């Protein structure tokens, strides 16, 4: 019966995304003062299925100028990821007990945006390529420091297994022993998903929907929906990581019923980052990468990897 | 590029080498002509030429496959005998391509062809570089595999560089393209020897790194380079050209001269192994060897090719620069004949 | 050809309490079983050979056995209010449960009466007194061939040395 | 040799005859080579998983750099390549196989 | 606090491998007699199969070797079901 | 058993099948982003979990990303895919039929005659019992690479440093 | 298994949402309509050689980057080794040398990025 | 004296840099003087993941307990304390 | 040219690696310790040539640790056997519902 508890894991994050979007609208429209949808719910909630249904009943067209394999294959493996990195999230009790699902986490992630740069190369047009491209470039610009920090951060925690995330943060959470490198964490998790002030893959005014444009109906579906599956995932990955709780094996539910408030916390506020920020342009987004948060990363990894041996401190796992 | 970063590349090929002939297990081997590649492609970029690029990308694309084919080979070794250690391989099928990654190495024919052309793309300074310290470490790693070599293969591989390394030479006329035939054809005779008694390559060695020391330092003394080029210098500092006379028939082991010394050892130490015949057709080419040097000896100091008048004026101007090793680079690969018995020196 | 002990002759009664109930109380277990187990092994990684050593093999079981049947008629009620709250946790870590233990250690320390050791005393060595030879060469193996001869006098001059050729002296 | 291995050493013979029958612009092969240099990988890697000799399981890591490294590499000179041109191994400037 | 936790959760790790510790020998002894057992009936099987062949000496050792080897976990499990192959090899990895 | 290791090699060989003819470099990144995973499968089913992730990760994560920046360089319009040539889809199938032809030997379950033997049957045969502590070999057996191997340390941090001052003095000299 | 199951119905349910996508609207495609978008006006060439040093002249440094980290990864393990002293300079030296790398870039005016 | 004064330069010019350098330098500087990391690595020597195999007697020798936990051998309880 | 400094400087930097034994972290035996340590006991002032005759043997015993060759060539011979008796012979009931799981 472990088929069921993954068509558990996979259509309740479905059913979520959807609703991120509907709260999208909602919370980014608020910080507008205007309200969000509201006609069609009565409170706006039946709405995201009606805008599923309006995309996938409308036609998409496949492109004269596009290759077609790679046309189509771009979206498959965009859910397919998108939904294949939530496996071993421990909530508590992971659906898998990977011994190192962490760096799995970044191995989905690192073949995320290569779906990015197929969308784009096959899409065959002008916007479609210079978009992909520069879109590839703020990726990977972003996981290298991303990775960095995500190593320095986790080698107190023991081990690279999740579930014992937990157990190292009985009390004091991680957060509060080396925040700054939560700061850069959350930036990173703020561009490697290509979120507000980090905004260029979609391009936007900038190049008018980007890499997403040829891309009509349903493969349109597939990557917005994928794109929040990310978000929502990273900031899932950061509440757990970051932010630690108070776990009864004898009541489980109790440690979730906190946990997607920790994480809901957390993605929340890139809406409201969204509605805060202009777009940084392709230079200095890299700019304060390469120049910036990055040698911070290494001071603060030496740091890191110093403090165990000065403080005697060295964790558990073996 | 700046002499502070140039200096750390040139250092860092010699480590690159180095590390080769100090380490006893394979991967430091393998990571000694790994870092040793990467080292070695900038500094043929300096001064950069849309010809000097496709120079390396050619000589890129065959260090990297033959790097490839040796790594490939030392893990089956290790699959079947499951060692590190030089010593015996264990597995004819590997030793073979271990062989052959090497005869890439050294440039050896039928593997050669990227050698003469690869000279031609680079100056004279990169390019003496390249066919002296770059034949160090494949042949310092084959004489320590030289306990098991399967000799066929090596002799086959070593006439025909002889061969190879003969026909081409007698047919160009810029002297880079026929100092690389040089080269190839002096591999055959260290790398026949090598089966043996690698005492003999190593005297042999010595003897070609000296010569062709000789030979760079000479032509990058004069600035030749095209053979009429090479032509006009008579006139304008004679000596050196009738200096090249001389280090071009050591090249051509003609008897007092110091390049004998190899191919009679060589001789010698074949002969006891019986294989009489080989030696005999391997000397006799070597003589084929030696008509082009005596050609490019008539283009030079022999005779004399028209001057151009406007050379006049550069006889006012003394050459600067100079290059402190040279004349003992001349004098140890040339008079050295009644100094053999040292060799043994090299035990 | 490889000789082999019998299906019968190896045949035990299984010690056959489950894991987790068994690392309930394991702790004490090397407290108290232990001159045939530390036998046992100290026997087994002399000579490799697992047949060698068998017999004591079985003799650690018994002991075991002995041990339970020490457990079962005192401490079992606290024993089971103990195993079944660590059996609960997958990871088996001591520390999710740990208050029973106060039961269970405290009933055996009075009713049966010996103390639990302390976390840093089972890891150390022990020294072990035996009876039966230590084996002449445990690997078997074989002669180890005759080294070549390291054999030297000095160095008179070379008889008329560099005799290769021509060359004189 | 269990028939496992077989294969994957095949698999390094057609990753190195793809990179010999080598046909048009070259990027093709940086990655046939990449291809081997991965084949080479996993070969040592299973080896090192078998017998259960520990210390080399640093190795096939540190393999993996410097032919990784090595490619790293072969790029920049594509590009050079590339810049003259936009690439094809149809045009060389050297005479003289 | 992260001091003070951690070094109290390396103390329990450190009793915890007294635990194991203390477990060890009777399982080394129960691997063993399972072995032998495992071994002794798949070389009867051996003698009813191979039997049958005019020539085979029967559960020769391949080795010149007096010594024991701990058997491959291939030849040990020779014969059996696919399904107690399948808990064998990858029963570990294959776990979650 | 499900040979499930050894199909896995087979996709692995076809991957080299469609990646070693050459048809437009992206399509070859394709065949080694199959060929990758396929690759960190087969490694996985051994246990050495964390090599088969640094492949995962530090190579197809990488390289074939940096390719998918060549190619954005070199292209030319009209690529080729596998079928757009004869010499290409031709090469493809010649894949095709040796690797079946090894299949088929599979099937003959007689040693390999090629090259040198292969022993057959399954994999799994030459599995050894895996005992070990709370650790994996694998876990001690890459963080011995600090301590206890110092020297590739330091020539592997030497080798990259001086390639990054490589890649300038290519670059830089246009 | 448990992952390759995962892997499949997650595979198997995204090619049925392509599925039902495209065999569903059943309506009319034609020329002109399913020519490129080029905001409005129509392309004066397909896409070619958006060329750049800047490209690869850092994304190489990722790839060199990338490479170290993948040497950091054993670090977490290696901590817990008998001998620090033994490792701690190592554990030190590396990302020196990383920084090293970065800071010979950083002002060699190699690092022009965009 | 004056070295001091572009501190000041660099802290109003690229104060991340700064941050960087001082911990960066600070990380490897500080931990030779904590003594704490004498004890470090004595914890890890406490640790087996291997088993401790029995050493036979032979003559006193005697500073191996042979068990029951015999106190002849090393003290633990210092990390007790810790 | 061996050069062989690491040795005269006694730095062993590259020796370590070296050898399925030879110290190893934790102690963790090499999967065919034994017939590695005999013969290469067996080798030592016997220097390479000879020692490819009279070491033969203890080589050939570490060459079937290594790959299991000829256990498998039997093993196979075996397996293959059993088909031609599946119809005139049906095994072993055990192995489907034994002691095997009471054996522990
Ligand atoms: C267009 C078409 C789109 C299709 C998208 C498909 C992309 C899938 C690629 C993902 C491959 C990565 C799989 C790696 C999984 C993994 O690492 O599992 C971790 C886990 C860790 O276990 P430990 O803790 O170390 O051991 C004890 C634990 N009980 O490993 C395991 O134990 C399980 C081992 C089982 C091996 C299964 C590997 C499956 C690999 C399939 C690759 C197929 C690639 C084909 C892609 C085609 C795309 C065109
Ligand atoms: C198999 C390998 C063994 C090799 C067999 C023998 C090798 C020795 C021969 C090596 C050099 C032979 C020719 C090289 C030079 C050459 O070809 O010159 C041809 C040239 C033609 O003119 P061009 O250069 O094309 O231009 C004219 C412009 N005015 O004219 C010449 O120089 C030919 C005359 C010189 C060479 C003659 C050498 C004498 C015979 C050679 C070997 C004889 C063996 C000795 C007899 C004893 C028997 C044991």
């Amino acid at each position: 019966m472990f088929m069921i508890n993954i068509l558990s894991l996979i259509i309740p994050i479905l059913l979520a995304v959807a609703f991120l979007t509907l709260v999208e609208r909602k919370v980014l429209g608020y910080m507008q003062l205007r309200k969000g949808p509201n006609v069609v719910g009565p409170y706006g909630l039946l709405q995201p299925i009606a805008d599923a249904l309006k995309l996938f009943t409308k036609e998409p067209l496949r492109p004269a100028t596009s290759s077609i394999s790679m046309f189509i294959i771009a979206p498959i493996l965009a859910l397919s990821l998108a939904l294949t990195m939530w496996v071993p999230l421990p909530m508590p009790y992971p659906l898998i007990n990977m011994n190192l699902g962490v760096l799995f986490m970044l191995a989905m992630s690192s073949l995320a945006v290569y779906s990015i740069l197929w969308s784009g190369w096959a899409s065959n047009s002008k916007y479609a390529l210079i978009g992909a491209l520069r879109a590839v470039a703020q990726t990977i610009s972003y996981e290298v420091t991303l990775a960095i920090i995500l190593l320095s951060v986790l080698l107190m925690n023991g081990s690279y297994t999740l579930s014992t995330l937990i157990t190292t943060q009985e009390h004091i959470w991680m957060i509060f022993t080396s925040w700054p490198l939560a700061m850069m964490w959350f930036i990173s998790t703020l561009a490697e998903t290509n979120r507000a002030p980090f905004d260029l893959t979609e391009g936007e005014s900038e190049l008018v929907s980007g890499f997403n444009v040829e891309y009509a109906a349903g493969p349109f579906a597939m990557f917005f929906m994928a794109e929040y599956a990310n978000i929502i995932m990273m900031n899932a990955f950061t509440a757990i990581l970051f932010l630690g709780a108070s776990h009864d094996p004898h009541t489980p539910e109790l440690y979730t019923i906190n946990f997607v408030l920790k994480t809901l916390a957390l993605t929340i506020t890139f809406l409201w980052i969204r509605a805060s920020y202009p777009r940084f342009r392709y230079d200095q987004l890299m700019h304060l990468l390469w120049k910036s948060f990055l040698p911070l990363t290494l001071a603060l990894c030496m740091w890191h990897i110093s403090l165990p041996i000065m403080t005697a401190s060295i964790p558990p796992q073996s | 590029m700046n002499p502070i970063i140039y200096t750390t590349l040139i250092m860092t090929v010699m480590s690159g080498t180095m590390l080769v002939m100090i380490s006893s297990h394979w991967l430091l081997i393998w990571i000694g002509f790994e870092m040793n590649l990467l080292a070695m492609i900038p500094v043929l970029m300096k001064n950069f030429n849309p010809r000097a690029t496709e120079a390396a990308t050619k000589y890129f694309l065959t260090q990297a496959t033959a790097s490839m084919m040796l790594m490939m080979a030392i893990i089956i070794n290790l699959l079947y005998s499951g060692q590190w250690t030089i010593t015996k391989m264990f597995n004819p099928v590997a030793m073979t391509m271990m062989t052959m990654a090497l005869a890439m190495k050294l440039g050896l024919s039928p593997f050669h062809f990227w050698v003469p052309e690869v000279t031609q793309g680079i100056s004279l300074q990169a390019g003496l570089l390249l066919l002296t310290w770059q034949k160090l470490a494949p042949l310092s790693v084959l004489c320590q595999i030289s306990q098991s070599i399967n000799p066929n293969l090596m002799l086959t591989m070593a006439m025909l560089s002889i061969l190879i390394g003969g026909w081409g030479g007698l047919n160009q006329t810029q002297l880079r393209k026929i100092m690389a035939y040089s080269s190839i054809a002096h591999m055959g005779w260290m790398t026949a020897v090598l089966p043996y008694n690698t005492t003999m390559t190593i005297l042999n060695l010595l003897i070609y790194i000296t010569m062709t020391l000789a030979m760079f330092m000479l032509l990058i003394h004069s600035s030749a380079t095209t053979t009429l080029s090479l032509s006009h210098t008579w006139n304008k500092m004679p000596v050196i050209t009738s200096l090249m006379m001389v280090t071009l028939l050591s090249m051509g082991g003609l008897p007092p001269l110091s390049g004998f010394m190899p191919k009679w050892m060589i001789i010698q130490e074949m002969t006891k192994n019986e294989s009489i015949i080989m030696p005999t057709l391997m000397a006799m080419t070597a003589l084929l060897n030696l008509y082009f040097y005596m050609r490019l000896a008539y283009s030079s100091s022999l005779t004399m090719f028209p001057s151009t008048n406007n050379m006049k004026m550069k006889w006012q101007f003394e050459h600067t620069k100079q290059m402190k090793l040279l004349p003992t680079m001349i004098v140890l690969s040339t008079l050295v004949l009644p100094m053999t018995p040292a060799l043994s020196s090299l035990n | 050809i490889v000789e082999l002990p019998t299906l019968e002759d190896l045949k035990v009664q299984e010690v056959k309490v489950s894991s987790s109930v068994l690392k309930a109380a394991a702790h004490h277990y090397g407290a108290q079983c232990d001159k045939p187990n530390k036998e046992f092994m100290l026997c087994r990684w002399e000579e490799k050979d697992p047949r060698r050593c068998l017999e004591e093999g079985k003799l650690v079981n018994q002991c075991a056995l002995d041990f339970f049947r020490q457990i079962k008629r005192h401490c079992a009620e606290p024993f089971t209010e103990y195993w079944t709250c660590i059996d609960y946790s997958g990871l088996q870590l001591f520390r999710h449960c740990r208050k029973q233990q106060a039961k269970f250690d405290e009933c055996v320390l009075d009713k049966l009466g010996w103390v639990r050791p302390d976390l840093g005393e089972l890891s150390k060595v022990t020294k072990v007194k035996t009876d039966r030879p230590l084996p002449e060469n445990p690997y078997h193996s074989r002669a180890r061939p005759e080294p070549n001869p390291e054999a030297e006098g000095d160095l008179k001059p070379a008889k008329h040395g560099s005799r290769l050729f021509f060359w004189t002296m | 040799m269990p028939l496992v291995y077989m294969n994957i050493i095949m698999a390094f013979a057609i990753a190195l005859a793809g990179l010999l029958m080598y046909r048009s612009h070259l990027m093709s092969s940086l990655l046939c080579l990449e291809g081997m240099m991965l084949s080479l990988f996993i070969m040592s890697t299973l080896i090192i998983l078998n017998t259960h000799f520990t210390l080399a399981n640093m190795m096939p890591i540190i393999l993996l750099v410097f032919a990784a490294c090595e490619a790293a590499l072969g790029l920049s000179l594509l590009v050079m390549v590339s810049n003259t041109y936009g690439t094809d191994y149809v045009q060389n400037l050297n005479l003289l196989q | 606090s992260m001091m003070k936790w951690n070094r109290e959760r390396r103390r329990l790790q450190i009793e915890d491998f007294e635990a194991r510790i203390a477990l060890m020998p009777l399982f080394q002894a129960e691997k063993d007699r399972r072995v032998l057992q495992m071994l002794r009936e798949n070389l009867e099987e051996e003698a009813i199969i191979m039997k049958d062949v005019p020539d085979w000496k029967v559960g020769e050792s391949v080795f010149h070797t007096t010594r024991w080897v701990t058997p491959m976990m291939g030849e040990l499990y020779g014969l059996r079901t696919n399904e107690e192959i399948l808990s064998a090899t990858y029963g570990f990895i294959w776990y979650t | 058993t499900m040979y499930i290791a050894f199909i896995l090699s087979t996709i692995f060989v076809i991957g080299f099948v469609g990646f070693s003819s050459k048809p437009s470099p992206i399509y070859g990144g394709l065949g080694l982003i199959v060929s990758g995973g396929v690759g960190c499968g087969i490694v996985l089913n051994f246990g050495g979990s964390f090599l088969g992730l640094m492949v995962f990760l530090i190579y197809l994560g990488g390289m074939l990303v940096v390719f998918g920046y060549t190619t954005a360089m070199a292209t030319e319009m009209y690529p080729e895919v596998w079928v757009s040539n004869k010499t290409v889809f031709g090469a493809f199938v010649s894949g095709l039929m040796m690797e079946f032809c090894m299949v088929y030997y599979a099937l003959k379950e007689e040693e390999v005659e090629i090259i040198f033997k292969f022993n057959g049957l399954g994999d799994w045969v030459i599995y050894d019992t895996g005992d070990s502590g709370f650790f994996s070999e694998e876990a001690m057996g890459i963080a011995a690479l600090y301590s206890y191997g110092t020297w590739l340390v330091i020539v592997t941090g030497w080798s990259l440093l001086i390639g990054v001052v490589v890649i300038m003095e290519i670059t830089r000299g246009n | 298994m448990n992952i390759m199951l995962t892997l499949l119905t997650n595979v198997t349910l995204a090619s049925l949402l392509v599925l039902i996508a495209f065999w569903l609207p059943q309506l009319n495609a034609y020329s002109e309509k399913t020519s490129p978008y080029e905001c409005g006006f129509d392309p004066m060439g397909s896409a070619r050689l958006p060329f750049s040093m800047k490209f690869f002249l850092v994304a190489i440094t990722f790839l060199l980057f990338d490479l170290e980290i993948a040497l950091l990864l054993p670090l977490p393990w290696a901590s817990q080794t008998n001998n620090l002293k033994t490792m701690l300079t190592m554990a030190l030296f590396l990302l020196i040398l990383l920084a090293a790398s970065l800071a010979y870039e950083w002002t060699q005016k190699g690092l022009e990025w965009a | 004296g004056r070295i001091a004064s572009f501190l000041k330069n660099a802290w109003a010019k690229e104060p991340v840099l700064v941050a960087s350098f001082a911990i960066g330098g600070l990380a490897i500087i500080l931990p030779s003087l904590s003594p704490y990391t004498n004890y470090a690595i004595r914890i890890n020597r406490a640790t087996p993941y291997n088993y401790p195999v029995p050493l036979r007697d032979d003559g006193n020798m005697p500073d191996v307990p042979s068990h029951p936990q015999d106190p002849q051998g090393p003290s633990l309880e210092w990390l007790k304390n810790l | 040219p061996f050069f062989d400094v690491q040795k005269r400087l006694g730095l062993d930097l590259d020796r370590w690696m070296t050898i399925q034994s030879a110290e190893q972290p934790h102690k963790i035996p090499g999967r065919c310790h034994a017939f590695e340590k005999e013969w290469i006991e067996c080798a030592h002032g016997i220097g390479g040539i000879r020692a490819e005759k009279e070491c033969k043997i203890e080589f050939d015993d570490f060459v079937e640790c290594l790959l299991r060759q000829k256990t498998m060539k039997r093993l196979s011979a075996i397996k293959r056997q059993r088909d031609k008796l599946i119809k005139e012979g049906k095994y072993t009931p055990p192995p489907h519902h034994l002691g095997k799981e009471d054996p522990r």
